[PDB]
């Protein structure tokens, strides 16, 4: 037979350097799971019971996080750093460390 | 014709495939992947599912003995006893006060919903790929299901297309795998006959039908307590749910490349990895001669904005000089940037506009806006959203043209230190020179 | 901000204005039935508490 489930609160996002922060305001315990999509994945998985707030890191590859009952999200983070790449030598020095530090 | 070419294998991703014939005006080609889907080759090894065990009331007889044989049953178990003495709701059950035995037995067989909740144990092989892709160029819009095998060929138009093998030989599943309602599972199992109480695998079956079963539970049967009229008996609990309070974390939440994993049959969905090779064979009744094309003439190439970010962020206007109205196809013949339109008009006016996208501080390119050909060159600024909920729809590449600002800072610094070392080389040869003739 | 400290903020106690931020959102009623579904985030007060 078919019986009835009822889908969580969508949480609070707030953004970051290639890293995002949630909310969650749990009702019930819940699920909460999250991977990364490149060659070697970070999982996780853990039963929520209280309200709390977790970071999560966010590659160029991707990231995708199971709240609940919810269907999956998936994110992207863009190629986004300081200084100016059309400046003095400096500039574009801070420009490229910022995107890539160790080869730079 | 004949054209050969190669494609990312990525979701989503358009790409734009570029054929061109001597006495023929440029085509372009419109290659998207809709999904993908990868299935390994399965035999079964034994299912499992939890058990009950079936125990028979007593044997008890009034002055007298009796001896068991053995069953060709699951863990049959069977145990005689001596110097019993029964009791009931009357009174005693017999005279003899010591001259009394009670027979007991059990053994264990597959519960009543094995059928509907069980386990299976597989072993995954050689895996097959197939691919849901649309195609598009003309006046043609189809999507078609091919096997990524390099052996299935489809018909689009007229047209053959002859798609695979993919370049990398990769699979998530490792060689033993556990299927559950619709969870996978790396995990290794004891083999047939071999299992071991209170684990997965301490019951067997070939099938879910079949008539012979292997279980190993640890049954032992205990003494009746003094008056009284039970058979105990003591058992270590199933092993499946043990397996399934702490079985672990499921493949689905462990796969790399975000491929999604579900069963019935076992497959994995949207996996981002390697190349496909595509190989067609075009009518030529798909081309346009170069009588009835446009001539482009005196063409050259600017940028108004640039920024590399995930979306089309840059515009480039082409001007030209034209004798008559048409369609012309218009491509990039580089990797750094990739185009939208596949197509664009063409007026006497003098100036059709281009979006694009870009990943590199300073791109340049290539365009061709039919028979014509000029070169771009620009400058980008990074974006200021962290975060965006889509896909990049740039090929990834980050190094700067050779004019470039930083290189161009590099080239002269470089130039200048070498003309400085040039001219030391030579004031050195030239006072060796005068030093030896003398 | 939503669910912290400081999501319904009033002048004065007597005040006629407010400023509240709680993420409301609606949803489409299930078929066949007669209801309005929406998802807030809880009161930030009560966490605060
Ligand atoms: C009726 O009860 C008598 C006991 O009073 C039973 O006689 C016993 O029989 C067994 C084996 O036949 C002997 O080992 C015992 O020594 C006997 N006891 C006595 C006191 O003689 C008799 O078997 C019972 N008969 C029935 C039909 O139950
Ligand atoms: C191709 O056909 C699909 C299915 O109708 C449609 O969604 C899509 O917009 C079409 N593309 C073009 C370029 O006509």
């Amino acid at each position: 037979i078919t019986c009835r489930v009822p889908m969580a609160r969508e949480p609070t996002v707030i953004h970051g350097k290639r890293e995002v922060t949630l909310h969650l305001h749990p009702d019930h315990p819940t699920l909460f799971s999250y991977r990364t999509l490149g060659e070697d994945p970070q999982y996780h998985e853990e039963w929520v019971t209280a309200a709390v707030e977790r970071t999560i890191p966010v590659p160029v590859d991707g990231m995708e996080y199971h709240w609940g009952n919810n269907d999956p999200v998936r994110l992207w983070s863009q190629l986004t750093t300081e200084g100016k790449p059309h400046g003095w030598p400096h500039q574009i020095v801070q420009y490229y460390y910022g995107l890539y530090p160790a080869a730079t | 014709y004949e054209h050969s070419t190669v494609m990312p294998n990525v979701v989503g991703f358009p790409y734009k495939a570029h054929i061109e014939r001597p006495g023929y005006s440029p085509l372009t080609l419109q290659m998207q992947v809709v999904e993908t889907s990868l299935e390994p080759t399965l035999n079964l090894e034994y299912i499992t599912c939890e058990y009950k065990t079936v125990v028979p009331s007593p044997y008890v007889k009034c002055c007298g003995a009796s001896e068991c044989s053995t069953k060709e049953k699951p863990d049959y178990q069977c145990k005689v006893y001596t110097g019993v003495y029964p009791f009931m709701w009357g009174g005693a059950y017999c005279f003899c006060d010591s001259e009394n035995t009670q027979l007991s037995e059990a053994y264990v067989d597959r519960s009543d919903v094995c059928r509907h909740d069980h386990a299976s144990a597989y072993k995954a092989h050689t895996a097959s790929l197939k691919a849901k892709v649309r195609v598009m160029y003309g006046n043609v819009n189809q999507t078609v299901d091919v096997y990524v095998n390099g052996d299935h060929a489809v018909t689009i138009g007229g047209t053959q297309f002859i798609f695979g093998p993919l370049s990398s030989a990769w699979t998530p599943f490792d060689n033993k795998i556990v299927v559950y309602k619709d969870e996978v599972f790396n995990q290794d199992f004891p083999p047939y006959g071999s299992g071991q109480p209170g684990r997965f695998g301490d019951i067997q079956s070939r099938t879910v039908e079949s008539n012979d079963l292997y279980a190993n539970t640890a049954l032992k049967l205990a003494r009746p307590s003094p008056g009284m009229v039970h058979v105990p008996y003591t058992q270590t609990p199933s092993g499946f749910k043990y397996w399934l309070k702490e079985k672990g974390t499921a493949l689905n939440t462990k796969a790399p490349f975000g491929c999604q994993i579900k069963t019935n049959p076992v497959r994995a969905m949207n996996c981002a990895v390697g190349n496909i090779p595509v190989s067609m064979n075009l009518p030529d009744s798909a081309f346009t001669r170069i009588v009835e094309a446009p001539t482009i003439i005196d063409l050259t190439c600017t940028v108004a904005t640039c920024t590399h970010s995930s979306d089309f962020g840059g515009v480039l206007t082409l001007t030209y000089k034209t004798d008559k109205n048409g369609d012309c196809s218009v491509h990039s013949h580089s990797n750094v940037a990739t185009l939208q339109e596949a197509t664009a008009k063409v007026k006497t006016a003098g100036k059709v506009t281009l979006h694009f996208s870009t990943a590199s501080a300073s791109p340049s390119f290539v365009v061709s806006l039919c028979s014509a050909r000029a070169t771009c060159s620009a400058s980008c600024e990074p974006p200021k959203d962290h975060i965006v909920p889509y896909a990049a729809s740039h090929s990834n590449v980050v190094f700067p043209d050779m004019s470039g600002t930083a290189l161009s800072w590099v080239q002269k610094i470089s130039g200048g230190l070498g003309a400085f070392a040039i001219g030391a080389i030579l004031v050195l040869v030239v006072v060796t020179c005068i030093g030896l003739r003398r």
